[PDB]
């Protein structure tokens, strides 16, 4: 308070962090043929949590799995921790929140068996959790392996859900869309099949066109689902009310709690902080354009010889 | 080259480290959850009134209560359960309590904490179905020629958004089924006073 | 002043709920019984 105050984390500054921490793995895969780690929202959460708990605790997997139990987890999940803490003669701001998170950053990037895991072919998902106390950084980091990938889920009206997913796993497509209570699994919620998915084999592109209302709207998660033979999937096909899609033989892929993906604050940050970056080095590209072209002048003058 | 294809499977095991921990630490920490959310709706005077029920009707005084004391408590605390559901509730606390022929002054807390979980969210379907009427009259004001018989049937279009508000979230694939539930006559147009109808018959 | 009044009235209130608390109080022994029978005289005559 009066000596040390508060240091509430900003928000806006926390989801900078976690954005540039998934673009900076991106970069390190495309490094060597790699595609960029992917936003997993379920992951981002649960490594949202463990660096909350690490910043003034310890590396503890019994809170990583009752944390999956809470949420449901679904498919393998391999997970990343540092605890790193602040230089003892370091002075503290904003600039220096954004160099020590990504000096930590490269610190992941020195360790082997951070590198592999976090950029291990086997899986295409990537989530951040970062957290802070007037002492040490924690970073974390959860990667997953799941078929269909989320891509887009915005509001395009005022009651209507637009969310957009491209299927990673080409033999299997997005047959089964059904969800069991997270707080209830045997309370049937709501699914349906391919009578509402537009899903382009050639692309791998699955999309959703459903109706929903408002009811309870805040504290469970997904339930992704698939199943083999895309081309047996009856896309877009109006089935007759005395038929019943079957979600037995439907295997489930992803149970992924439910949240805007990309947030609108997300998403208009991101917006401007990539605008931002083009009109500096549009700028920058000037800087050297008028370097270059004052330097030649200078050239046709040495050219005299 | 040649692009060679292919389609290759990856399989999506649902491997999720089951917990290696003994199985009483995952139940006491269900129980430290359950305590922590009955503290979050029932107030401190709530909590100290409802112990007002439990106790004389243990007459053994040995903290436990039977199916008849139990439903004695909670028909005393004004809130009423039924007859085969406190049956179901009272064999499921038993199954755990095999030397206690009863259900101990906590075991009425968690009951009254679920009873009451249950029917806030009920209330929070309530005001939900009138937020959303109130939503969709204020919208066809927005029209002044369009037909009162939609007030109370909206498209498909307005029935889709609404799930990313509050309480205990449905995600886009938790909201497939009730269209089927409901089966809109071949006219892509729902009532929600179906809805109404149809969330509370389970 | 203002804190002090908040204080208190988080007092009364705090006080009603112990009302309560009594309340349940009175719940707890309603016929049981069992005849702690035999002997509790010794009562060392070294007092308070």
């Amino acid at each position: 308070s009066e000596i040390s105050g508060n240091y509430e984390a900003d928000d806006e500054t926390l989801r900078k962090i976690r954005r540039d921490l998934l673009d900076n793995i991106n970069l390190e895969r495309r490094h060597r043929d790699l595609q960029p780690v992917y936003i997993d929202l379920t992951t981002n959460n649960i490594s949202q949590y463990y660096s909350e708990y690490l910043v003034n605790n310890e590396h503890n997997q019994d809170f990583y799995e009752n944390a999956k139990v809470r949420y449901n987890n679904l498919g393998e999940c391999e997970l990343c921790h540092i605890t790193a803490k602040f230089e003892p003669d370091a002075d503290i701001t904003k600039e220096y929140i954004y160099d020590y998170f990504m000096e930590i950053g490269y610190l992941f990037l020195e360790s082997e068996e951070e590198k592999r895991i976090i950029l291990n072919p086997a899986n295409n998902h990537i989530g951040i959790g970062v957290f802070f106390d007037e002492i040490q950084i924690v970073v974390v980091l959860i990667l997953s392996e799941k078929v269909l990938c989320i891509q887009k889920i915005s509001q395009p009206e005022q009651n209507k859900i637009e969310i957009r997913g491209k299927m990673l796993d080409e033999n299997f497509g997005i047959y089964a869309i059904r969800i069991m209570n997270v707080d209830d699994q045997k309370k049937d919620i709501k699914g349906v099949g391919p009578e509402f998915i537009e899903y382009t084999r050639s692309t791998q592109e699955w999309m959703a066109s459903f109706e929903l209302e408002l009811y309870n709207q805040d504290r469970m998660a997904i339930e992704y689902y698939t199943r083999v033979s895309p081309d047996s999937i009856p896309y877009k096909k109006k089935q007759s009310k005395n038929e019943k899609l079957t979600y037995k033989h439907l295997q489930l892929r992803l149970r992924t709690p439910f949240q805007i993906y990309p947030d609108p604050k997300y998403a208009a940050e991101d917006e401007k902080e990539r605008i931002r970056k083009e009109q500096e080095i549009l700028a920058h590209e000037e800087q050297e354009r008028k370097e270059r072209e004052e330097n030649d002048a200078k050239r046709l003058k040495q050219s005299r010889k | 080259m040649d692009n060679t294809g292919k389609l290759e499977k990856q399989l999506v095991t649902l491997n999720d480290g089951l917990p290696k921990k003994p199985a009483k630490e995952i139940i006491e920490e269900l129980k430290h959850h359950l305590y922590q959310d009955f503290q979050k709706f029932f107030s401190e005077e709530k909590k100290q009134q409802y112990q007002n029920n439990f106790a004389l009707f243990d007459r053994d005084n040995d903290k436990y209560i039977n199916l008849s004391e139990l439903k004695e408590l909670l028909t005393s605390v004004n809130i009423t359960f039924p007859d085969d559901e406190l049956e179901e509730l009272y064999n499921e606390f038993c199954l755990t309590s095999p030397e206690a022929d009863g259900i101990n002054e906590d075991a009425v807390f968690i009951i009254v904490s679920k009873k009451i979980r249950d029917n806030d969210k009920d209330e929070q379907l309530t005001q939900a179905f009138k937020l959303v009427e109130k939503a969709v009259n204020d919208e066809l004001a927005k029209t002044p020629n369009e037909t009162k018989e939609q007030e109370g049937y909206i498209r498909v279009e307005q029935f889709k958004e609404l799930l990313m508000t509050l309480g205990n979230r449905w995600s886009e694939e938790q909201a497939n089924e009730f269209l089927k539930d409901i089966n809109p006559k071949s006219d892509e147009r729902i009532n929600y006073l179906d809805v109404v109808k149809k969330l509370m018959k389970r | 002043e203002e804190e002090f009044r908040l204080k208190k009235e988080q007092w009364e209130i705090q006080e009603r709920r112990k009302k309560e608390a009594a309340r349940c109080i009175l719940h707890f022994l309603m016929a049981r019984k069992e005849k702690s029978k035999k002997k509790k005289k010794k009562k060392g005559k070294k007092k308070k």
